[PDB]
């Protein structure tokens, strides 16, 4: 196998343009061929295209309307070109080698990928946004031990990240704070929780703190049970 | 075409074997010997183990196995070792000069005794409501394995559109936490006796119910 190094631009807006390369260091292009492939961070693995030294090229049904694939056989490098981007393009996007072989003539060996570069992260969205930040009153979910879950949602923002503090920074013990999750938007959201002993509630304060750096937003929001 | 289906999730102990089944069509697994595996691990690149369904590369262990019955393809991991726990994807080169992906499978090793997860959700605030919004928040915790699949129901049909679901990570107890969120209308949210999230953790099933009339 070879070493893929792969680069370009990230962070892009919706209709732009990516335009990512690879490098081939430890081989060179030769009979095989050379591939884009995503991850979006729900989904699996997208194949998006290939190509071969001489310019063939077999594209992904779903994406080839808006994808061009080139390569460049002085540098040793072969490139991406995806335009019109919406987040539904958000992913990590590797390079790899796909080298296929013929072994007489109705048989090809090879059929796998494996020269995989460490990947592109990319990103689509509008503008900088803060979060809107709403209250996750106590439920009581745990009758044996006696303990309820509050928290905090941290909705609707861009780009990462958050963080959430408690009480100023005095509450640490039993929270909970959870990675975003990527929404259709191309914004983010995400939660951040307290477990508490049941009888603490309506006796206890219980205050989140969410700072949104990228965006200058500091929110805080009482969080206070529904009904006794 | 269309992608190759895994299951979501398989675990064993160390010292045990596993299969991981990855179907296919005719045009893909069925006609031809064109079957990939691979083992990512978050943030490193993904690595090759099993081309042409059953050859491995020099550098890959001996535990790993490749095959193909009918429609569905299959790697075997015998021996079991801490540092297989990854994900795992099929591939395959199709009739139609294209390359398609499995879905998916998270393989855990169990290095700790199974914790089933406790689930509490959350309906919509008031304060998202008056805002013209809704979410529910369905908190997924103390768990081992980390690996869950999440369903969502109104009423009793399923929900797939709004959904994400966040992948598990550990809490400052040893054991996993998760979250997924369902994002409504006000006026669905409304329009249904209620909604229910259920959480599929090694072989079983939690679930819990919210009403926009509680």
């Amino acid at each position: 196998q070879v070493q893929l190094q792969q680069w370009g631009a990230g962070l892009l807006k919706p209709s732009e343009t990516l335009s990512l390369t690879c490098a081939v260091n430890g081989g060179s292009f030769s009979i095989y061929y050379w591939s884009w492939i995503r991850q979006p961070p729900g989904k699996g693995l997208d194949w998006i295209g290939e190509i071969n030294q001489s310019g063939s090229t077999n594209y992904n049904p779903s994406l080839k309307s808006r994808v061009t694939m080139s390569v460049d056989t002085s540098k040793s490098q072969f490139s991406l070109r995806m335009t019109s981007v919406t987040a539904a393009d958000t992913a990590i996007y590797y390079c790899a080698r796909a080298p296929r072989i013929r072994w007489g003539s109705y048989r090809l060996k090879q059929t796998n990928f494996d020269s995989w570069g460490q990947g592109t992260l990319v990103t689509v969205f509008n503008q900088i946004k803060g979060p809107s930040v709403f209250p996750l009153a106590p439920s009581s979910k745990s009758t044996s031990g006696g303990t309820a879950a509050l928290g905090c949602l941290v909705k609707d923002y861009f780009p990462e990240p958050v963080t959430v503090s408690w009480n100023s920074g005095a509450l640490t013990s039993g929270v909970h704070t959870f990675p975003a999750v990527l929404q259709s938007s191309g914004l983010y959201s995400l939660s951040s929780v307290v477990t508490v002993p049941s009888s603490s509630l309506g006796t206890q304060t219980y205050i989140c703190n969410v700072n949104h750096k990228p965006s200058n937003t500091k929110v805080d929001k009482r969080v206070e049970p529904k009904s006794c | 075409q269309s992608a190759l289906t895994q299951p979501a999730s398989v675990s064993g102990s160390p010292g045990q074997s596993i299969t991981i089944s990855c179907t296919g069509t005719s045009n893909d697994v069925g006609d031809y010997d064109y079957v990939s595996w691979y083992q990512l691990h978050p943030g490193k690149a993904p690595k090759l183990l099993i081309f042409d369904v059953s050859r491995r590369p020099s550098g890959v262990s001996d535990r790993f196995s490749g095959s193909k019955s009918g429609d569905t393809a299959s790697l075997t991991i015998s021996g079991l070792q801490a540092e297989d726990e990854a994900d795992y994807y099929c591939s395959s080169y199709t009739g139609s000069s294209t390359y398609v992906f499995g879905t998916g499978t998270k393989v855990s090793v169990l290095s700790q005794p199974k914790a089933n997860p406790t689930v509490t959700l959350f309906p919509p605030s008031s304060e998202e409501l008056q805002a013209n919004k809704a979410t529910l928040v369905c908190l997924i915790s103390d768990f081992y394995p980390g690996a869950v699949t999440v369903a969502w129901k109104a009423d009793s049909s399923p929900v797939k559109a709004g959904v994400e679901t966040t992948t598990p990570s550990k809490q400052s107890n040893n054991k996993y936490a998760a979250s997924s969120y369902l994002s409504l209308t006000p006026e669905q949210w409304k329009s249904h006796r209620s909604y229910s999230c259920q959480v599929t953790h090694e072989g079983s099933t939690v679930e819990k119910t919210v009403a926009p009339t509680e």
